[PDB]
């Protein structure tokens, strides 16, 4: 499914997003 | 597509990278 790796990269997005700031 | 969804996890990945340098 396109949102399965969506998903991923979401979280994967939201984890670098975290460390960013 | 979904080439493309698995291909941005490295981006993001790589982004990870940036957290620690």
């Amino acid at each position: 499914k396109i949102a399965a790796l969506k998903e991923k990269i979401a979280a994967l997005k939201e984890k670098i997003a975290a460390l960013k700031e | 597509e979904i080439a493309a969804l698995e291909k941005e996890i490295a981006a993001l990945e790589k982004e990870i990278a940036a957290l620690e340098k």
